[PDB]
DNA sequence: GCATGCATGCGCATGCATGCATAATGCATGCATGCGCATGCATGC
């Protein structure tokens, strides 16, 4: 037929046109930043289908904006109409596949998977002239369920004369024979389950994090169905970009009836997903692979890291908008490379806590939250709480019944979504006791357990902590000492491994700087990439050298914080310093931890809490 | 009663007629225009004043009034029937839908034969291929009425009311016609549909199934489907208009494609509807009969200066206050007898998005958010996003409350994590609070205004004669524009020269300066700065310049000198 | 002001009175007409 009913769309032409596009499209723009791993004075998409071939990958990944720089027609046929238009893509893919290279061993066919639709659009702002159209999601994975098995070819045995048929699923319905084959008995026939055939389906809950927001528009929870292979490729806490059909479905009036209601339910179909995005860092998925196929900048990469200025360079780059405070980022930079993950299970230990929990007391005019916020917007599995607005049972885990099903027992909290990423707690001071009961084994033992009504179990809450606090009379009184100023107890603030005293000393260069920089206020890929290969190329490692630096740090330690007054030293120290030691290692791009290290480490701790100016014998800081 | 053919060829001959109205200041066919560009995909709703048929024929307004619905049918089926006549072209663009009416119509010239009988089942469904909606407007003569005094003689009018929203439901589609597509033959089958719920058919009724009884199946499909847009609303009545003693009473009303995201919680509102039951089946009750459920269906929605003049001195607080409104947290402390209050109530009144809190009544979950039957429902500091929020003996608040707002001071958002809600609330508003007679007002607000009552004679007895002559002549002694002016001021978005900067730091630093000359001072920091900045912006902002000038930095600094002392 | 007690409050299970859904077959009676009988009328011789 020249059109298909209610369409514009020829098949022949589309076939022909995709495989002449396989062959023909090359596009100058894209570089070696994203044409990574392929000739560009080739073909590109061909070259893909190469690479199939080389690896025997069954999937191949389409981007909608290469189709439409060929042509337009292409693309809105593609959007409008996908299910006319997708299967005529595999086929066409399939037969210059198996021309070019004949024989090559596949279980079954090529199967085309578009992605990247530009679509900027709040998703409130769709309309029911889009529903069965392609659209694109940016959000965070909140809740998924088991696996469900859905038939797609019924067995049935005839029960007279064990006669054996298969029937297979046409538009969602089966028809069983009322008669058989064989012998002719009516309604002889019987089905059974386990010889048929299955797939797996999965429902995954996302909260939406929307580019454009009217006001006063609360946020929004959106329903996904997965199929096949793309089940349990997300986890809860994971940022990712998602493309799919919109679609609508009737709903029963009650379990027990088969009437509908008119209002319709909605909900979006997968067909592809993406984990990389130009603002945030990368996440644990792309780094447990090898795609670092770029060597030029793995070079120059190497390159940056032997000159000496770098780490300031890092502290310098880490953020431009921010005030003269390098050592709060030169903190915070070494928060992010994180402590080598050890394994301690085979000496019964347990698991040692290997990231970089920081702390800042100030009074509220400062810029401490700022820090926060950027630190929050900057790293993937970033949650921020903030004082008595959270409860003990909002963190880690709540017991639950499903809205739509009959159970979900449990469901997980800030705390655990935040596994492997960062949880930034603002007004500290105002959680109570309930709370900070919790903490307590959260920051050390990186495990929570829960013990309930039919529900015991431990989970894994792997964060880092970046907590924020205010004296007690929102001043810092010099008359008052440290301790009492912060007003905490020694428990809490031992875990911490960093402890940043904000003070006001009142200088004319520092308030001309600071007025200056703040009027006047009227590369991140490359920092990127180093942050990202540090973070998953290098173990640190440490010889005797700094085994004995380490030790006199700490009984130095211990002779300096035995006064009181000021914060006492524990054991837990030693480990904060190793810690700091091992991150200042990897920023060097080190598998060695050199002297260097150490007293850098031992550097910034004292300079932390200043006690250089503090008086040993009073407790009270002076300038 | 009349025949409908009559009226019908009435209704056709008013939508043809009128020239009368024009914005520019002619004569010009409105409804033509309206018709040629409902032809097209250019329009896709059309609202008829019942003013401008009330030149001509009144009983045809009566008539609509008491009998809205079958007319509201009658003018769509007439402007259907003009169609045709007013198209000019073809599509220029066109979508999914409108391919499958143009293939429809196509098939339908190509197989019916002008003489052959055609069954009244083989029509096409009127509404299927029809896209564009009717509408109407209350008229002027019209009193709207109160949802209290609404009852059974209304069921069936033509009404209008006015309100307070408190409930909106999020879009969803729903169904008009369902399409069915027999298993064995190329027929399609429509079913309107005009209940709540609906039982899918099983059997094809198309003819070539008739005649081989073949027993073919009929399966749904979407995209040949009819949605719409459908929203619910909940409205309930003006604190003016409850009687003594009682509490304010509430409507459902129902909102159909264009209306839709016209309206949102909180807002009041003005609604032209049809006042129309539903039949209810279910729990079986005492008294026997037909009962039914009423509900609403619109059809239309519509939603230096002088500050609060009636109170007598505070110009600087008003100068700040007016600042705060047009924007680039102000906190008010006294003594107790001079109006803070007032202040915030003319505040709330005249801000568009406002919101107005008295204590511990909207203390807990009026704020920040809550689940309800599932969705999640905000608070004051919700609703007033990108508006002004108004806070009321903020000592007395709850150490929770404080917190809160002191998150959305400085952070501008919210967050919660208990159990059942883990969200983060965007709430860009700016903050005005009062207070009796602390460090953490100092240091987290911008703004502080003391208002000490000192008893001198001189001011005491303005006051008095001030207060007798608001008393006994009701105005002050000798909204809308300054709403306006507001609207057209923060169009405007003034920049910093580079010059100027040096200024600026001469200024801070020589201030910062004196502060620690004074040892008695409490509170200088960068953030003073940034107040300084945003107020020179906003005064720029109202001089309408490109540029931030001189004039608007010296006033910041003696507002600021002014607040402080 | 911080630590503790606690009257209020909410969601899903079972138990129990009312209420709802289902659903052809066999036997009897009056109208039409055959078959045997006796009376009676009409027609021959
Ligand atoms: N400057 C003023 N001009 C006119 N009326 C005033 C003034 N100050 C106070 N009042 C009157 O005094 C009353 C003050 O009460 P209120 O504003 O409720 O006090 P507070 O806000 O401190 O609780 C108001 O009713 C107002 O009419
Ligand atoms: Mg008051
Ligand atoms: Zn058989
Ligand atoms: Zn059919």
């Amino acid at each position: 037929k020249l059109v298909i009913w209610g369409t514009d769309v020829n098949v022949a032409a589309c076939k022909e046109n995709f495989q002449r596009f396989l062959q023909r499209f090359i596009d100058p723009l894209a570089k070696e930043e994203e044409n990574v791993g392929i000739d560009i004075t080739e073909p590109l998409y061909m070259q893909r289908l190469g690479e199939i071939n080389v690896i025997g990958e069954p999937f191949l990944n389409v981007n909608c904006e290469h189709i439409k720089s060929f042509d337009k027609n292409l693309y809105r046929q593609l959007i409008s109409y996908p299910q006319e238009v997708i299967p005529t893509f595999d086929m066409a893919v399939n037969e210059i596949f198996f021309d070019r290279y004949p024989d090559s061993i596949l279980e079954h066919q090529i199967q085309v998977r578009p992605f990247n639709a530009l679509k900027t659009k709040n998703m409130r702002n769709l309309n029911p002239e889009d529903i069965d159209q392609l659209i694109t999601i940016s959000g965070m994975v909140i809740r998924t369920s088991q696996l469900i098995p859905e038939m797609q070819e019924a067995f049935f045995q005839c029960q007279v004369c064990a006669h054996t048929t298969r029937v297979e699923m046409d538009r969602g319905r089966i028809a069983e024979p009322s008669v058989c084959g064989r012998c002719h008995t009516t309604h002889s026939m019987a089905l059974i389950h386990n010889r048929s055939l299955f797939s797996d389906k999965q429902m995954i809950k996302l909260q939406e994090s929307p580019e454009d927001m009217p006001a006063g528009q609360t946020p929004h929870t959106v329903i996904l169905f997965a199929h096949n292979d793309l089940v349990d490729k997300v986890q809860p806490g994971d940022r990712v970009n998602v493309t799919g059909i919109y679609r609508a479905v009737p709903i029963r009036v009650n379990p027990r009836v088969s009437n509908v209601k008119s209002v319709y339910k909605t909900h979006i179909d997968v067909i592809h997903y993406r984990k990389t995005d130009a603002k945030r860092l990368h996440g644990l998925d792309e780094e447990a692979e090898q795609k670092l196929f770029s060597e030029k900048r793995v070079e120059l990469l190497k390159e940056l890291s032997r000159k000496p200025d770098i780490y300031e360079r890092l502290a310098s780059a880490l953020a431009p908008s921010i005030y003269e405070h390098e050592d709060i980022k030169k903190g915070i930079l070494l928060q992010l490379f994180g402590g080598t993950r050890k394994d301690f299970s085979h000496t019964g230990r347990g698991k040692f806590r290997a990231e970089i929990n920081i702390l800042l007391c100030g009074d509220p005019g400062t810029s401490k939250s700022q820090l926060l916020q950027y630190v929050y917007n900057l790293v993937p599995r970033g949650q921020y709480t903030s004082g008595k607005g959270s409860s003990a049972v909002g963190l880690t885990a709540y017991v639950m019944k499903d809205p739509e099903t009959r159970q979900l027992v449990l469901q997980t909290g800030a705390l655990v979504l935040s596994d492997n990423g960062i949880c930034c707690i603002d007004e500290f001071d105002k959680m109570n006791e309930s709370t900070r009961s919790v903490l307590h084994e959260v920051m050390e033992q990186q495990t929570l357990s829960i013990a309930k009504a039919g529900i015991i179990c431990q989970l894994n809450a792997r964060t880092s902590v970046l907590a924020a606090a205010n004296p007690i009379e929102s001043q810092w009184n010099p008359k008052k000492t440290t301790i009492e100023n912060i007003q905490l107890p020694h428990t809490l603030l031992s875990r911490f491994d960093l402890i940043f005293l904000m003070l006001d000393p009142q200088d004319e260069a520092y308030d001309r700087r600071l007025a200056h920089h703040l009027v006047a206020l009227y590369d991140m890929a490359v920092l990127k990439d180093y942050i990202a290969y540090a973070h998953s190329t290098i173990m640190p490692r440490l010889s005797e050298e700094a085994s004995q630096a380490l030790i006199e740090a700490y009984v130095d330690m211990r002779k300096i914080g035995s006064s009181r007054g000021m914060v006492s030293a524990y054991p837990r120290q030693l480990e904060s310093l190793i810690r700091l030691a091992e991150a200042h290692a990897k920023v060097r791009l080190s598998n060695k931890v050199e002297a260097i290290d150490v007293e850098e480490a031992k550097r910034l701790h004292r300079e932390a809490l200043k006690q250089s100016a503090t008086d040993p014998r009073t407790g009270i800081v002076d300038i | 009663l009349k025949d409908y053919a009559l009226e019908k060829e009435k209704v056709k001959k008013f939508l043809q007629e009128f020239y009368q109205d024009d914005e520019l200041g002619k004569k010009q066919f409105k409804y033509g225009n309206q018709l040629v560009r409902l032809a097209h995909r250019e329009q896709v709703a059309l609202y008829v004043d019942l003013d401008d048929v009330a030149e001509d024929d009144p009983e045809l307004v009566d008539s609509i009034c008491e009998n809205a619905r079958r007319y509201a049918k009658l003018f769509a089926d007439a402007v259907q029937e003009l169609l045709p006549q007013y198209k000019e072209r073809e599509v220029v663009n066109k979508d999914v839908l409108d391919v499958y009416i143009e293939h429809r119509l196509m098939m339908e010239q190509r197989s019916r034969d002008p003489g052959m009988v055609r069954s009244p089942q083989n029509q096409y469904p009127a509404e299927l291929m029809r896209r564009f909606e009717l509408y109407f407007q209350g008229p002027s003569s019209n009193k709207p009425r109160v949802i209290r005094e609404v009852r059974a003689d209304s069921v069936g009018k033509l009404v209008t009311v006015r309100g307070i929203v408190t409930r909106v439901s999020e879009v969803k589609p729903k169904m008009v016609v369902a399409t069915y597509t027999c298993d064995q033959c190329g027929a399609e089958t429509y079913q309107p549909i005009q209940s709540p719920t609906f039982m899918p058919l099983i059997m094809c009724p198309s003819q070539e199934c008739q005649t081989n009884r073949s027993g073919g199946r009929l399966y749904l499909q979407t995209r040949g489907s009819r949605f719409i847009k459908f929203q619910e609303m909940k409205m309930q009545e003006h604190s003016d208009q409850v009687p003594v003693g009682n509490i304010p009473r509430s409507i459902t009303v129902l909102v159909e494609g264009e209306n839709t995201r016209i309206a949102q919680p909180g807002d009041h509102v003005s609604v032209t509807g049809i006042f129309l039951p539903i039949l209810r089946t279910g729990f079986r009750q005492v008294v026997q009969g037909l009962l039914s459920e009423t509900y609403l269906e619109a059809h239309r929605i519509v939603k230096a200066a002088s500050i609060a003049p009636e109170i007598y001195g505070h110009e600087d607080v008003k100068k700040a206050l007016l600042l705060l409104l047009v924007g680039g947290n102000i906190c008010l402390m006294g003594d107790p007898g001079v109006a803070k209050s007032q202040l915030l109530s003319y505040i709330d009144r005249l801000a568009p998005r406002s919101q107005y809190t008295t204590g511990r009544g909207s203390s807990g979950v009026g704020l920040t958010a809550a689940v309800l039957r599932l969705t999640l429902e905000g608070g004051a500091l919700v609703l007033a996003d990108q508006g002004v929020c108004c806070i009321d003996e903020f000592d007395k608040m709850a150490e929770a409350d404080r917190t809160a707002i002191h998150e959305v001071m400085e952070q501008q958002t919210i967050s919660i994590a208990k159990a059942g809600i883990l969200t983060t609330l965007n709430a860009r508003c700016s903050i005005l609070a009062a207070a009796n007679p602390p460090a953490a007002l100092l240091s987290r607000f911008d703004l502080l205004w003391l208002i000490q009552d000192r008893p001198d004679r001189d001011n005491d007895l303005r006051l008095a004669q001030h207060i007798t002559y608001v008393h006994q002549h009701s105005r002050q002694p000798p909204m809308k524009l300054m709403r306006r002016y507001i609207a057209m001021c923060r169009e405007k978005q003034p920049m910093v020269p580079e010059s100027l900067a040096d200024y600026i730091t001469a200024a801070y630093v020589e201030m910062r300066r004196e502060a620690w000359a004074s040892k008695d001072a409490t509170y200088t920091s960068a953030r003073t700065l940034l107040a300084i900045l945003r107020l020179s912006t906003a005064l720029a902002r109202l001089r309408m310049v490109d540029v931030v000038e001189k004039e608007d930095v010296n006033e910041a600094i003696r507002l600021m000198e002014m607040s402080k002392d």
